[PDB]
């Protein structure tokens, strides 16, 4: 080895060794992630070094939680991480397609064929596949039913049946709640809270906010019916002067005067709040809730509670925007210009206590543009799994709304796309037809893995589905209960079009780049 | 006891003679052999592992050479010349390494034949002068106004990279970025793509969606949610001074003895912030950009005037914004002027890409800085795309500064080798043999291209030499993908003259430097 | 991990697809190394022992024995090739290549959920058909000197240099024809192979006697 | 031919200390075995005849108790599946307060029978579906098994009878006395408003006189002494201050600037006069007891002694808030004299000695108030801790009764009836789910079996007799622990009853834990780390 | 027992159950009571205990003697605890309590 | 992402101390270099001088 003659402490793989190493790593990753695909996939238990337990079947989460130190695994993991970051779904399919592409490419490379021809065939097949996907997408008006179908198609793969149905209802309702016509959807306005006191099916959607902190003064009211919401970012605690003031007195009376007069600055803002509260509501019928992003010292808390005002302190920064959109007021950084129109309105505010932590509920808003999903479960791992599932569902629904087209699932699109690629193969000049065939066979992995996870046999189910598609022309997928060919569109198994496009692009690019690597070096020491 | 007495300290090794020369030449040859196979349109990529856990999948020679560690000092010299070639012209980093390795390889033959290295060095210098002369003689002019030819040049520069699939888009991006970055002031032409052509990579999406913006794009969000995230024609005001209340430089201390002094001082802090914001507002801006923090009270006073503020932007990003929107960064807003207000930005949008907020100052009219937004499969893919785009922009700048072109695909190598060989017939001294040796050592580029293509080296190279023995055949090279001899007037693969000149100069001078060396000494401290 | 590892803590066990993958990988590695041996256009190999003895060879069996391998499947394949060499004296490289390719082709279908038993049944049927076809295609012919020369050439050209092979062909055919009784088994123990170290490799010949 | 290499793929890619377990035999059976081991370890403490266990944690702290949740807390459980079952048990403890041993036993039985079903040929999905169907059937049946209701909570004898069963499992020898104590303490709490707060019941443990000498006090007891010289007040008018009993100081910076000799001579005298005026102003309102959360200045103590004011210092602010709730006072942020609304009243405050420790008692004479305290005597700290755990179980049972007033028969009667009904239901369901349903029904036998085993009799005879009597039509007949031979008796008359919510939540959580354990197919354990605990748990 | 690839409790956990465990508890209580047997009555004797620092303590009081002993047996610590309880509540009888408890168990 | 594993097949099955060189660069050029070194070592003793 030339490299080892310079740096003796180096690890090098060259020529066929690099391809063998990369393909072996990809095949191992695919072998591990085969069991995740589909609603019939198997759960995994992931125990960290500290002993924490996770129960997930996500491709990205599983990839993060394996104990793997391989370079090709790192590359595939980064590709899947980008997949999850942008589209939010299709990581297991990403890994499976990359692995099958590499396997099919090696099936020809091992017989003396240069990888460049395979990459050219991959490029041609990718172009044709993108054209076919454009031809096959189903443009639709994203009503509630289609969104529910998409949410089921994701959550059934992420959790079990009835929990999936509950999560579908909650996710679709929340997305439709925060969605503005002809305006991009901001997923930051859906706050995800976790409480750990009830069953997993108790997860629901609250048309308001749930804050993990409550009023710190015992005398403050625990339940306010009609509330005026004041969202502020003003410090109501003692603040030191920036220029190192210090006090100088000559008697105890002077010290008492200086003690009493050092609170005047904060007392002025507290008095402004109290004056606004008195002006807005002259009786005890209505309530006043002050939600502050900064701290409130006990003196200000007592002064506010003497007037029947509920005050929250150290609220999250995003809660300013969330309460502004839900309650409808305005976030204030100063009280100099305080007006009644600056107050949001909430139809119910109450505090819920669970163990050592207290939660505040702000419900019955007029038309909340920001809502919250309250994840409930008896275990921490259940809460984490439900959070991941609802993230996947929210991404899926947002993607479906973003473009009015959705793609049939259950492997139908891959089968039809492979058939189209096979038909188009003769048009490709040269030996790139081998690469086109490899790409089609790699695309056919999804129905194969679905049949495996459902417990059927790959060959019989695949030939049945392919024969049905060729004979009828419909987009027929895999029936995970009977194994027979089945139309995905009619039953309501939908896949995100953007997810499939990203899958094709990323898988083709990463496979082409890996296949062209002929040397692996570790000589930075 | 009685420790031994030495002249030089312990562990001070010394090697001398023919062994040192052979070791240096073999080290250079090994360094060349490391990246020999990464040349041409048929090059295969390499997968490097960083000591910190990173992975560098690249085809660029300079990146590969800078990501490895060596102990032989000749290898260090080779790495240094690769870095020099990368920094000077932008590409040619593996061609120069291969050429230097071949020159040292052919110099070893004379060093083993009782020839002093000084004679070889003199012959090499004469040969380098004649190569410069021939390269300038066989060049062709280019008019920079023709955008099609510029795109073709950039394409011929990037056909050897992983971006050749989207070569057209890449060429358009590089050309537009270089054209916008180009700037002149006080009679000083300036093309500074290092600072004013920023490449931002966001993983995801598709690479076909990557584009160059008529503005800038920074990973920032509004300080306050009430602030507008969409403004049509913003009047941008740039700052590099914090909008908060800060302690003075002097040792200042207060002494409070009256009741109302504490609250008074706090009120003066608030009033100072208010006056600062009023001074900013007097110019009637739309967005305010600061390099330092912005206090919450300042945010309130700015939103009172319907002004969007971005809190903490980097120095380089602020400079790019100043170039793009025509603003001028100021520190004391009481000294703010109308000329410092940045008008020219055609839109300001703050939209969420993935799970992050990004600020767009796009749609500028005549911007002098740009952001290349790259979207792709992952971080390694985007890093390689960024390196290829850097090569493309460097080549575009080299062509813009120096508008001559020379044929590629080894045609220039063969033409210069033939001219050098023909001129060598006039010499009668002993220096002619190393002269011809380096002349034919220049033939390594077409040989490497043929080897990488997978064709037969001996007969193809012999036929190419025979073709170049004719009169009007100096533009005849080799196809890098089909392994056949073609006229580069038809293939269209041309290279900037500056790149070739720098490559030849660096190769010959590295050969000279490593030939001058003997008596290696090592082990001493600092 | 498994039952065996539970009973014996320091036990190495590969189960289900792991064992099949291990065996197929070993066979593929052996095939990959021995591919270059096949045919007269193959490549010489230099084998250096621990003591420093140099041995140039192209034989598959000789290469396998001086291989530095500690794999079980490699041991099994080496024993099969050893038996092939012991009985017939030829075909060791072809043996290893065919075994490796059979395993690779079987894995090509096994990796898609097919049970190996069906593959083995197909192998048995194909072996029966191939034996029938080999019986059909064999060329029965009375062996004069020319045909024996052709066979000896077909072996020695693949073993050694072409001119050395041409010399060895005449040597071996003449020796075999000399020691051969009519319609009786040939005793190769009656051909003494004596080696001397003072001339060129093409000086080897046949002595109609004993040395 | 002497070593087995790691299989190419995931096996070679795995880290050094990592472990990977996949498939039925390698993962599911191992998890079931671990859960069965945990259930067996906790099993012997079930029921009234359960045996205490000496558990010593990593800090050499001795726990002796038969509370399953405490035992699992103090055990260093390492297996992830056992960790999951322990989490389910702790969730049951948090939601209800009793039934943790039931959760553990039911989960263990369910997982053992799940292993049996998988061995005979059923699939994991079929077992999970059958278990869920049977759990739904059990939850439907359970309301029909209610035998009697609480029907009163302001009574003393009736609530004591209700709470006797919950604290008969622990402290089997003497449960009537503890039931009476907890009943009195809870009846003092729980006003006309239906809300009942568990925190309002305080337990102060004083060593020396045996648990039979324990009593309930309407007020609070603090184990410390008074700062002043007054040690007894008969008509306390406590004023509570959350500020230190000292002259208030500037928060910025204090510096006495003296420029003349007169100021230097007069500063201390003026400060003393000011503090005397403040203390006299406090005393003029009638406050004969002062409670502070901070330090007490020497001059403050002197002037409080001069005006005959009892001083009590409470370092913990939780105790300060509880005292404010008890007396009906408000914590003044400053040292201003309290107005008539903020001055709490207690009918007696005095310094007393119980056993060895000195205590301060805020004693009410009425049988009411916001906070009530149970003072526990005993000869050992561990015994008092166990009695405190029993008191917590009784209080949680009272809270559950306030939430839902329905009750079900105990001693395995409800479990046997549920098993019979679920078996009858599964006898009609066709398909492979019938095996899982029948096994779920059979898993209920682990409760009467464990009760009989702990009691020291033959479990099989008890279970057969229980089935015979239940088939006859007696749904309130269960195990009789007051016999040396297997016998059963009607347990509605015996008064041994269980809360409906306890059984409902225990069944739900146990089934959820079992199905969640069954759902796992692969385990990828990372290399163990010796970190100084996760930062979340501190 | 079996290796159990993933063990239930942390490695090194010691468990003892059944009749032998309770008999050993009784024996430990007997051992503790033996340490104060000769301190009872007018003919009682004093005990000298030296700590790690070398300071010796001489006492006829049962509670003090039990406190000085660094008892670590969980069942034996109950005797020390009841001696402390008797000293706290009453102040006399700190030896009779331990003797009576150990005699009951015996 | 910090170590390069051995390629499956012959590379993994090779013994501990064994060395394998294949191809032109790894084998033929190295052998030629070694023979050149030997010839250079003995060269200076050639001839009467
Ligand atoms: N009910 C269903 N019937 C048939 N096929 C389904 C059903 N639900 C999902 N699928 C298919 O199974 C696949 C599920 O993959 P999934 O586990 O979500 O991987 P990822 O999370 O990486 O997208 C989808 O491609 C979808 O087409
Ligand atoms: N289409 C082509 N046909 C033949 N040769 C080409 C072609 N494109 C580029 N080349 C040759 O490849 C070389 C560029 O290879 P590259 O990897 O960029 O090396 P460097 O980094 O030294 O520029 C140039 O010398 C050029 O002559
Ligand atoms: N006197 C009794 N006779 C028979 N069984 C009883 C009696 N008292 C309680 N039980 C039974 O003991 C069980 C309580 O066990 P316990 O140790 O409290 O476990 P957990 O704390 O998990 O409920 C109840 O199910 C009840 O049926
Ligand atoms: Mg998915
Ligand atoms: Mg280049
Ligand atoms: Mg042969
Ligand atoms: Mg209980």
């Amino acid at each position: 080895a030339a490299v080892k003659t310079l740096n003796p402490k180096a690890e090098v793989a060259r020529a066929q060794a690099a391809l063998a190493v990369n393909i072996s790593a990809a095949r191992g990753l695919q072998d591990v992630l085969r069991t995740n695909l589909g609603p019939k996939g198997t759960m995994k238990m992931l125990v960290s070094g500290a002993g924490d337990i996770k129960l997930t079947k996500d491709g990205n989460v599983l990839l993060h939680e394996m104990q793997i130190q391989h370079p090709t695994a790192s590359l595939i993991a980064k590709v899947a991480t980008a997949q999850d970051d942008i589209t939010g779904d299709g990581t297991t399919s990403n890994v499976l397609i990359i692995g099958e592409l590499l396997k099919q490419a090696d099936l020809y490379i091992s017989e003396g064929l240069h990888p460049r021809i395979i990459t050219e065939g991959f490029e041609a097949a990718k172009e044709k596949a993108l054209q076919f996907l454009e031809e096959v997408k189903v443009s639709r008006e994203m009503d509630r039913e289609t969104l529910i179908d998409v949410a089921r198609t994701s959550l059934r793969t992420k959790v079990h049946a009835e929990l999936a149905d509950v999560l579908t209802e909650a996710v679709v309702d929340s997305i439709l709640a925060i969605k503005k016509q002809d305006e991009p959807i901001d997923l930051f306005m859906i706050e995800i809270m976790e409480m750990k006191h009830k069953s997993e099916t108790d997860t629901s959607l609250i048309r308001g906010l749930v804050l993990d902190h409550g009023a710190r003064h015992p005398d403050m009211k625990k339940r306010v019916e009609d509330a005026y919401i004041l969202t502020c970012n003003v410090s109501l605690e003692y603040e030191k002067t920036e220029v190192n003031s210090g006090f100088f007195y000559k008697s105890a009376e002077e010290r008492e005067k200086l003690v009493k007069a050092e609170r005047k600055f904060i007392e002025d803002r507290v008095k402004k709040i109290i004056e606004l509260k008195r002006k807005v509501c002259g009786d005890s019928d209505k309530g006043f809730v002050v939600i502050n992003q900064k701290g409130i010292d006990p003196f200000s808390l007592d002064a506010l509670s003497k007037e029947g005002i509920v005050a929250l302190r150290r609220a999250k920064r995003r809660n300013m925007e969330r309460l502004t959109l839900a309650c409808g007021g305005v976030a204030l950084n100063s009280f100099d210009d305080l007006s009644p129109d600056c107050l949001g309105h909430a139809g119910l505010v109450y505090e819920y206590t669970l163990g050592e932590e207290k939660f505040t509920f702000i419900e019955k808003c007029n038309n909340p543009r920001s809502v919250t999903l309250l994840i409930k479960g008896p275990n921490k791992h259940t809460l984490t799994q439900i959070k991941d599932a609802v993230r996947d569902g929210l991404r899926a629904v947002k993607n479906a709304i973003d473009d009015g087209c959705v793609v049939p699932g259950a492997g139908a699109v891959e089968v039809a796309m492979a058939e189209a690629l096979i038909k188009h193969k003769p048009s490709v000049k040269g030996r790139a037809q081998l690469g086109v065939q490899a790409f089609a066979d790699a695309l056919l992995i999804i129905p194969k893995v679905l049949a495996q996870n459902s417990g059927f046999d790959l060959q019989e189910t695949l030939v049945k589905i392919q024969a049905e598609h060729s004979e009828s022309g419909q987009l027929v997928g895999v029936d995970l209960n009977t194994g027979e060919p089945m139309v995905a569109a009619e039953v309501g198994v939908w896949d995100n079009y953007c997810v499939k496009k990203q899958l094709l692009h990323s898988c083709t690019v990463i496979a082409t780049n890996i296949l062209l690597v002929d040397e692996i070096m570790r000589a930075g020491m | 006891g009685h420790r031994p007495v030495l002249v030089l300290s312990q562990n001070t090794k010394r090697e001398s003679g023919r062994k040192v020369q052979s070791g240096n030449i073999n080290a250079a040859k090994t360094i060349a052999d490391i990246i020999r196979t990464c040349l041409g349109p048929k090059s295969m990529m390499k997968m490097l592992l960083d000591p910190m856990g990173g992975i560098v999948m690249t085809n660029d020679g300079n990146a590969i050479l800078r990501e490895i560690q060596v102990q032989h000092p000749a290898a260090k010299s080779m790495i240094e010349i690769s870095r020099t070639q990368d920094e000077e012209v932008g590409d040619g980093t593996t061609s120069v390494i291969i050429l230097a390795g071949e020159m040292l390889s052919v110099a070893e033959h004379f060093l083993e034949q009782q020839m002093h290295p000084t004679v070889v060095i003199s012959a090499y210098r004469k040969a380098l002068d004649d190569m410069i002369s021939t390269l300038k003689k066989i060049s062709i002019p280019v008019d920079i106004s023709d955008s099609d030819m510029m795109l073709n040049i950039i394409n011929s520069s990037i056909t050897t990279k992983a971006i050749s699939r989207w070569s057209s888009l890449a060429c358009n991006i590089a050309l537009d970025a270089v054209k916008m970055v180009q700037f002149e002031e006080n009679g000083r032409k300036e093309i500074d793509i290092k600072k004013y052509a920023r490449v931002e990579k966001i993983p995801g999406g598709i690479i076909e969606d990557s584009c160059v913006l008529r503005g800038v794009m920074i990973n920032k969000d509004v300080t306050h949610p009430r602030m507008r995230r969409y403004i049509k024609n913003p009047r941008i005001v740039l700052l590099d001074s914090s909008l908060e209340y800060k302690k003075g430089e002097s040792q200042t201390d207060i002494e409070i003895t009256r009741e109302e002094d504490f609250t008074r001082i706090l009120q003066m802090e608030e009033e100072y912030i208010q006056q600062l914001c009023e001074d900013i507002i007097q110019l009637k801006p739309d967005v305010v950009i600061t390099e330092k923090g912005i206090s919450d009270l300042a945010q309130h006073y700015l939103m009172r005037a319907n002004i969007t503020a971005i809190r903490r932007v980097r120095k380089t990003d602020n400079n790019r914004i100043a170039r793009a929107c025509g603003a001028r960064i100021v520190s004391r807003p009481e000294e703010l002027r109308e000329d410092d207000v940045g008008t020219g930005a055609g839109l300001l949008e703050i939209k969420k890409i993935g799970d992050e907020y990004f600020t767009f100052i796009t749609d500028c009219k005549d911007p002098k800085a740009c952001t290349i937004l790259l979207r792709g499969a992952s971080k390694e893919i985007l890093s390689e795309v960024e390196r290829n785009l850097q090569d493309a922009m460097q080549v575009c700048r080299n062509v813009l500064l120096d508008p001559q072109l020379v044929p590629g695909g080894g045609a220039s190598e063969m033409a210069v080798a033939h001219a050098l060989t023909e001129k060598s017939k006039a010499m009668t001294g002993v220096e002619q043999w190393p002269y011809r040796a380096v002349a034919q050592a220049l033939e390594v580029i077409p040989r490497t291209l043929i080897q990488n293509c997978g064709a037969s080296t001996i007969r193809l190279l012999t036929s190419l030499r025979a073709k170049h023995t004719q009169e009007n055949c100096e533009t005849w090279g080799v196809n890098g993908e089909t392994g056949t001899l073609v006229d580069m007037k038809e293939l269209g693969i041309w290279e900037p003259l500056a790149v070739k000149l720098q490559t030849y100069k660096t190769a010959v001078e590295t050969a000279v430097l490593l030939l001058r060396i003997d008596d290696i000494v090592s082990g001493h401290k600092k | 991990m498994a039952a065996v590892k539970t009973l014996n803590p320091k036990a190495e066990v590969a189960r289900a697809q792991a064992a099949l993958a291990v065996n197929i990988s070993a066979a593929r590695g052996l095939q990959d190394v021995l591919r270059t041996n096949l045919g007269p256009k193959g490549t010489m190999k230099m084998l250096v022992s621990g003591a420093g003895d140099i041995k140039l060879t192209k034989d598959g069996n000789v290469l396998l024995h001086e291989m530095q391998i500690q794999h079980p499947t490699a041991s099994l394949i080496a024993k099969v090739a050893t038996a092939q060499d012991d009985i017939t004296g030829d075909g060791t490289t072809s043996n290893v290549l065919i075994i490796g390719e059979l395993l690779k082709q079987a894995d090509l279908y096994i990796s898609e959920g097919l049970h190996p038993r069906i593959i083995t049944e197909g192998f048995e049927a194909a072996k029966e058909k191939a034996l029938q076809f080999l019986e059909e295609v064999k060329v029965s012919r009375e062996m004069d000197r020319e045909t024996l020369i052709d066979v000896a050439r077909t072996s020695l050209r693949t073993k050694v240099h072409a001119e050395l092979a041409d010399v060895l062909t005449e040597a071996v055919v003449d020796s075999i024809l000399a020691i051969k009784k009519q319609d009786e088994p040939i005793d190769l123990f009656m051909i003494e192979i004596m080696e001397m170290k003072h001339k060129s490799e093409t000086d080897t010949s046949l002595i109609r006697g004993l040395v | 031919a002497l070593h087995v290499p790691k299989a190419p793929g995931f096996a070679q890619m795995l880290k050094e200390g990592a472990k990977h377990f996949s498939g039925l035999e390698e993962a599911v059976y191992r998890n079931i075995q671990a859960c069965k081991e945990l259930a067996q370890t906790t099993r012997t403490a079930y029921g009234p005849n359960g045996m205490n266990k000496m558990v010593i944690n990593h800090l050499e702290k001795l726990f002796v108790t038969n509370d399953a949740a405490t035992i699992l807390r103090e055990l260093e459980v390492q297996h992830p599946a056992a960790k999951m079952i322990v989490m389910a048990s702790h969730m049951q403890e948090q939601e209800v307060g009793d039934g943790t041993n039931f959760v553990l036993v039911f989960a263990g039985a369910l997982l053992e029978l799940a292993e049996e079903l998988l061995r005979i040929g059923l699939s994991v999905s079929e077992v999970i579906e059958g278990y869920e169907i049977a759990c739904r059937k059990a939850h439907e049946i359970l309301p029909n098994l209610v035998c009697c209701s609480a029907k009163n909570l302001r009574d003393i004898d009736e609530v004591s009878s209700l709470l006797r069963t919950s604290i008969m499992s622990k402290q089997y020898g003497n449960e009537v006395f503890l039931a009476k104590l907890i009943a009195q303490a809870c009846v003092s709490i729980f006003p006309d408003s239906g809300h009942f707060n568990v925190d309002n019941i305080r337990v102060c443990k004083i060593l020396g006189s045996g648990i039979s000498s324990s009593s309930v006090l309407h007020g609070m007891v603090f184990k410390k002494e008074t700062e002043g010289d007054v040690t007894s007040v008969k008509d306390a008018k406590i004023a509570v201050y959350s500020c230190p009993f000292d002259g208030m100081i500037t928060e910025t910076k204090g510096t006495v600037l003296i420029k003349t000799a007169e100021e230097l001579m007069n500063f201390s005298k003026g400060e003393e006069n000011l503090m005397d005026a403040q203390v006299k102003a406090i005393a003029d309102t009638g406050a004969n007891v002062v409670v502070t959360g901070g330090k007490v200045a020497d001059m403050a103590l002197h002037y409080a002694n001069k005006y005959n004011i009892m001083l009590v210092r409470l370092n913990s602010k939780w105790d300060l808030r509880r005292l404010c709730k008890t007396v009906g006072a408000t914590a003044l942020p400053r040292l201003t004299p309290p107005v008539l609304e903020e001055m709490g009243h207690c009918d007696s405050v005095y310094l007393s000695e119980v056993g060895d420790t000195q205590v301060v008692v805020f004693k009410h004479e009425k049988e009411d108030g916001a906070i009530s305290t149970i003072v526990l005597r005993g000869s050992t700290d561990n015994l008092m801790d166990d009695i405190e755990r029993a008191v917590d179980d009784g209080v949680n049972t009272f809270k559950v009764l306030t939430r839902d007033k329905r009750l079900v028969p105990g001693g395995g009667a409800t479990e046997i009836e549920l098993a019979k009904q679920i078996t009858s239901y599964g006898e009609t369901c066709p398909g492979l789910e019938q095996y899982a349903i029948k096994k779920f029904a059979e898993a209920f036998e682990a409760i009467p079996r464990a009760l009989a085993e702990n009691s020291g009799v033959k479990a099989n005879e008890v279970i057969s007799k229980l089935y015979a009597v239940h088939q006859e039509g007696n749904k309130n007949v269960g195990l009789d622990i007051e016999a040396e031979v297997p016998a059963v008796k009607d347990m509605l008359e015996a008064g041994i009853l269980d809360t409906y919510l306890g059984k409902y939540w225990a069944i739900k959580l146990a089934t959820n834990a079992a199905v969640t354990v069954l759902r796992v197919d692969q385990i990828i354990m990372a290399k163990p780390a010796g970190g100084p605990k996760p930062p979340s748990g501190k | 027992m079996m290796p159990t690839p993933v063990i239930l409790l942390k490695e090194g956990t010691d468990s003892s159950q059944g009749i032998p465990q309770l008999v050993s508890n009784i024996s430990a209580c007997q051992v503790i009571a033996e340490a104060v047997r000769t301190t009872l009555g007018p003919r009682g004797m004093d005990k000298l205990i030296v700590d790690g620092r070398g300071k010796a303590t001489i006492s006829n009081d049962g509670a003090t003697i039990l406190k000085l002993l660094d008892v670590v047996h969980p069942a034996a610590k109950t005797l020390v605890d009841i001696a402390k309880s008797q000293d706290a509540e009453v102040g006399d009888g700190t030896t009779s309590v331990t003797l009576l408890a150990a005699e009951f168990l015996k």
